[PDB]
């Protein structure tokens, strides 16, 4: 399961 | 160490023909087992594996959402970049990411994994110890000083020690008749003549997995590493790999090359030799 | 912005026998950037229905495909494999050989 990324380069 | 699951995120920006188009693979090992393409007719996470096929709906639509959110987050970033290193919005770039853990005897985590790169080229890796990064060039350290103070270093810790083990063990399981069970590799020397005087021995090894496999040609016990010609070990199709090992012998010195393979499915190293029919 | 050259291998899934089913593959890799266009040939025609493994990268950050159809090798049929980049000025065409 793939975590949620929620934060951008 | 002993096994390791992995992902790979790939996030391209496509300037003129549409949005950045984002898509990710999941492996265990040599062994992939999911999909998602944003690019494609209902984005939706699709299986790759068998025994990733005994998953609950559930399993897929949580995927495909975390997909749909993270598909969305790349877009920004994919921006912010081009603004870093003041690129028109004209030109395609590409951000590609690969994250995993590494299971050890321990059954715990033995190394956690987090390398981030763009057009190709390094651009930010998670350390060693989980908490500390690694900035290729500057505009890494302006993503480096964002992931710092929104404290991503941390979370990451946490789901490669914690909920990465613990769904790779569940795979490991899941698909134990497979991603537990070697495939040693199916080996034979193929000899075909390029004159009167010399000949080439082919030493082939198919069908096997994992994809670490070793071969190389000798005479009398001394190496033809140098001699030897390899092909990089190419993917079969079915999941299981191909390579092979090849030297040219002056006709009738043949049999003092002897042709050695190592791979774990093999409990003991093979020692080949060419065969006339 | 770095641009890779694309490897490739044109061989088979089992050891040819003509007559007998077999997969037509084309392993590109290394490649870079990812958009690539691959083509089975069977005689200079281009075969249609053609399958393609996703597109996933090494650690080099090179990216690879697995382009493959099901044929029947044969005395006179001949295989294979055209690839076309942005760093190659004219497409790169690379012959199945069934002993490599």
């Amino acid at each position: 399961l793939p975590p949620l990324d929620i934060t951008p380069y | 160490g002993s096994h390791s699951m992995r992902y790979f995120y790939t996030a391209m920006s496509r300037p003129g023909r549409g949005e950045p188009r984002f898509i990710a693979v999941g492996y265990v090992d040599d062994t992939q087992f999911v999909r998602f393409d944003s690019d494609a007719a209902s984005p939706r996470t699709e299986p790759r594996a068998p025994w990733i096929e005994q998953e609950g709906p559930e399993y897929w639509d949580r995927n495909t959402q975390i997909f749909k959110t993270n598909t969305q987050t790349y877009r920004e970033s994919l921006r912010n970049l081009r603004g870093y290193y003041n690129q028109s919005e004209a030109g395609s770039h590409i951000i590609q990411r690969m994250y995993g853990c590494d299971l050890g005897p321990d059954g715990r985590l033995l190394r956690g994994h987090d390398q981030s790169a763009y057009d190709g080229k390094d651009y930010i890796a998670l350390n060693e110890d989980l908490s500390s990064w690694t900035a290729a060039d500057t505009a890494a350290q302006i993503t480096q000083r964002k992931w710092e103070a929104a404290r991503v270093a941390e979370q990451l810790r946490a789901y490669l020690e914690g909920l990465c083990v613990e769904w790779l063990r569940r795979y490991l399981e899941n698909g134990k008749e497979t991603l537990q069970r070697a495939d040693p590799p199916k080996t034979h020397v193929t000899h075909h003549p390029v004159s009167d005087h010399e000949a080439t021995l082919r030493c082939w090894a198919l069908g096997f997995y994992p994809a670490e496999i070793t071969l190389t040609w000798q005479r009398d016990g001394e190496d033809q590493t140098q001699d030897t010609e390899l092909v990089e070990t190419r993917p079969a199709g079915d999941r299981t790999f191909q390579k092979w090992a090849a030297v040219v012998v002056p006709s009738g010195e043949e049999q003092r090359y002897t042709c050695h393979v190592q791979h774990e499915g093999l409990p003991k190293p093979l020692t080949l030799r060419w065969e006339p029919s | 912005m770095i641009q890779r050259t694309p490897k490739i291998q044109v061989y088979s899934r089992h050891p040819a026998e003509n007559g007998k089913s077999n997969f037509l593959n084309c392993y590109v890799s290394g490649f870079h950037p990812s958009d690539i266009e691959v083509d089975l040939l069977k005689n200079g025609e281009r075969i249609e229905k053609v399958e393609h493994s996703d597109l996933s990268f090494s650690k080099d950050w090179s990216f690879y495909l697995l382009y493959y159809t099901e044929f029947t090798p044969t005395e006179k049929d001949e295989y294979a494999c055209r690839v076309n980049h942005v760093t190659l000025s004219q497409p790169k065409i690379v012959k199945w050989d069934r002993d490599m």
